[PDB]
């Protein structure tokens, strides 16, 4: 039981950390998606990757 | 000598509905049962629902195309869009393999990575991507689309070097239905529905109502003049008689909702209430709403409107009263988490909606059908 | 030969005006030809390539940052799921022990 | 009297019985039978209902 409670507390901590990391990850992902959208819009005409 | 809709036909209809399809090689009893009445089933489904029943040498399948897609309908083992993308890509890969051809998991991973259509490449060094692939493969194996020559895919979670030898089974060919035009000409899934109902112009309304009743947990009144609900109101009695005659269900009708109840659910069926703890809180919330009619007076459409703050306050009140008896999963979680979980559960059952714009919560009349409470002796026990 | 070189360069830079401008030059073919419009077109094309190059560099920078974040988040997901599996195993063990 | 009844009443009753015929056709076909038009007449003029 002691190990179970200790692991439960650790799990809550890591859940918090994971949520904040995903917040940051999705911010960066949104920025990158917008930038790729713009690049493809302005780079549409060219036959170039 | 002519066939009649009887116990066998009712059983076959239920088996058809509650599974995606029935395989001869694995469900010989069900396949045999369904086939014998297949004439009557085809007649009834065509006349009333309009669903196409596909009877084949290896399987029987009912193409359950919904009237308006709902969240619970989709493949539930999947949790992200990426899982669906990998599933579809894996199918595309299996089209390239001959029946009983054997391929290694690495080849499947490579092909999925190559085809994966997103702007952001699929990468196997990650944990999340590998987990998504494992869920996709598990759902594939669930439908017997691919058989497993011995190995272990679960290890793929923690060992990207894992390897497996898979076999493409015949069912892969028939999994996905056929589409009207060159399907590529379509631009959004909504266009598919406009086609599938272009074939059912004849008595579209009756098929619409029957599909909504049998598929969805409930049928909510869109507004004061919703045509489906008007239809149900006009033919309540004969609808009830026909449904009782042809299946286990019994119809209910209210001012703002209509649904089919089931009295003795067999093993394979899904029903509400059930074991999951979130239902308990749903029943308790239903009772709490019943208890303050003036505060939660439902609007004319049967909805009850509450903002996230008000809902969280209600959930706090519930945690105060009945929280002692909740499952330890919820007892240890903050209010907002409980709100999110409870709202997901209530979404699955079409009990409520989250307003897209205002984040306003709409609790539908279907919630008030059932109410639950602890036994009085425990509640007095909770007082101690 | 210069025309072959010019076509090659237009192909590399994806300069569609090259064909149009070349033919415009060819429909005069002997006049005191004015290249001002042709030079302006190639200048606009080069400016477009400069802008797209800047966007490409910005996108590559954000892509590197995004890969770093994705790997970090996936690693934390792995740790959290490992802990959750361990907790479930301990719970089963504790029920058996009770 | 029908002949003494003006055209407005005839139009109203025609609309009424057209709607009733539609709903009777729907009611009978729910029995899974083939609604011969005679059955539909039998239903519509079933004053008890």
């Amino acid at each position: 039981n002691v190990q179970i409670e200790k692991t439960g507390h650790q799990l809550e901590e890591q859940k918090k950390v994971l949520f904040q990391l995903d917040e940051q990850w999705k911010q960066v992902h949104g920025h990158l998606q917008v930038i790729k959208i713009q690049l493809h819009q302005e780079g549409r005409q060219l036959n170039l990757s | 000598q002519t066939q009649l809709f009887d116990e066998k036909a009712i059983q076959g209809m239920d088996i058809l509905f509650h599974h995606y399809w029935i395989l001869r090689a694995e469900q010989p009893e069900w396949y045999q049962l369904i086939r014998e009445r297949e004439k009557v089933l085809r007649r009834y489904l065509d006349e009333k629902f309009g669903l196409r029943l596909i009877v084949h040498q290896h399987f029987i399948k009912l193409e359950k195309i919904p009237v308006e897609p709902e969240g619970w309908m989709g493949i539930q083992d999947f949790q992200e869009p990426m899982d669906y993308a990998i599933f579809c890509c894996a199918l595309a890969f299996l089209e390239g393999k001959a029946v009983d051809e054997q391929f290694l998991l690495s080849e499947l991973c490579q092909e999925i990575q190559a085809d994966y259509p997103g702007d952001f490449p699929l990468d196997w060094t990650l944990y999340t991507h590998r987990k998504s692939l494992i869920r996709a493969v598990k759902v594939l194996m669930e439908f017997q689309l691919i058989r497993t020559i011995d190995g272990d895919i679960g290890r793929f979670d923690q060992n990207e070097e894992q390897e497996v030898l898979y076999e493409a089974s015949t069912y892969s060919r028939y999994f996905m239905r056929t589409y009207p035009d060159d399907f590529s000409s379509y631009q959004h899934w909504s266009e598919l529905l406009k086609e599938d109902w272009k074939l059912n112009q004849e008595d579209e309304r009756r098929k619409r109502v029957y599909r909504k009743l049998f598929f969805s947990p409930g049928l909510h009144r869109l507004d004061q003049q919703d045509p489906d609900f008007l239809y149900i109101r006009n033919y309540r009695n004969r609808l009830a008689e026909d449904i009782e005659k042809h299946s286990e269900y019994k119809l209910h009708v209210y001012k703002n909702t209509a649904f089919l109840s089931i009295a003795e659910p067999r093993q394979y069926q899904q029903v509400f209430p059930n074991s999951k703890a979130s239902t308990d809180i749903i029943l308790q919330l239903s009772k709490y709403i019943h208890g303050e009619p003036e505060r939660f007076k439902a609007n004319e459409n049967g909805e009850i409107l509450m903002t996230e703050g008000e809902f969280e306050q209600v959930v706090d009140d519930l945690r105060q009263q009945f929280g002692t008896g909740w499952a330890k999963y919820f007892r240890d979680m903050s209010t907002k988490g409980i709100r999110t979980e409870l709202l997901r559960a209530m979404k699955d059952w079409m009990m409520a909606e989250v307003d897209s714009e205002t984040s306003l919560i709409r609790i539908k009349s279907l919630t008030g059908v059932m109410t639950g409470e602890y036994p009085s002796d425990f509640q007095t026990g909770g007082t101690e | 030969d210069l025309l072959g070189e010019l076509q090659f360069d237009a192909e590399e830079a994806a300069f569609s005006e090259h064909e149009v401008n070349v033919h415009d030059f060819e429909r005069h073919q002997e006049e005191e030809f004015d290249f001002s419009i042709w030079i302006g077109e190639i200048g606009s094309h080069e400016q477009l390539l400069a802008n797209l190059n800047q966007l490409a560099d910005e996108e590559n920078r954000l892509s590197e940052e995004h890969n770093r974040l994705q790997r970090q988040s996936s690693e934390k997901k792995k740790e959290v799921d490992a802990i959750r599996k361990n907790l479930d195993h301990l719970a089963d063990w504790f029920t058996e022990e009770k | 009297n029908s002949k003494f009844l003006n055209e407005d009443d005839l139009n109203r009753i025609t609309k009424h019985f057209q709607s009733r015929i539609g709903k009777a056709k729907e009611l009978i076909q729910l029995r899974n039978e083939g609604s011969t038009l005679h059955q539909v007449l039998k239903e519509v003029l079933d004053y008890r209902k």
